[PDB]
RNA sequence: UCGUUGUUUUUUUCUG
């Protein structure tokens, strides 16, 4: 949950990404990317 | 007195650990967001570790 | 109209 990863406050109103926050988006970035190769030319070196 | 007593001028200087500037205490206050224990530092009501 | 919240991250020079 947030708890877990915070979102810290750099200066007041703005608010930066927690490093969890930023991991956890690119391994969804990454896992969805997987999930659009498979569809299109996936020439076995892509997909490694 | 029954004995005696060195005495004289000599150079003295003051430094700069005043009291005031150490004396600190803490009954409740903030604590960190992360962890919900109380901040660290006396310029923001601290804790003692 | 009680209520009423104030950053992290490093590095530094210091104190016992």
């Amino acid at each position: 949950p947030p708890q877990v990863r915070p979102s810290i406050a750099m200066d007041e109103t703005t608010q930066g990404q927690d490093d969890l926050t930023h991991k956890l988006s690119d391994i969804l970035k990454a896992n969805i990317n997987v999930q659009k190769l498979e569809m299109d030319g996936s020439p076995q070196h892509i997909i490694n | 007195l029954m004995a005696q007593v060195f005495f004289g001028p000599t150079y003295y200087q003051r430094l700069r650990h005043m009291v005031d500037d150490k004396i600190h205490a803490r009954a409740r206050g903030p604590v960190q967001v992360l962890t919900r224990q109380p901040v660290e530092g006396r310029s923001r009501d601290g804790g003692l570790r």
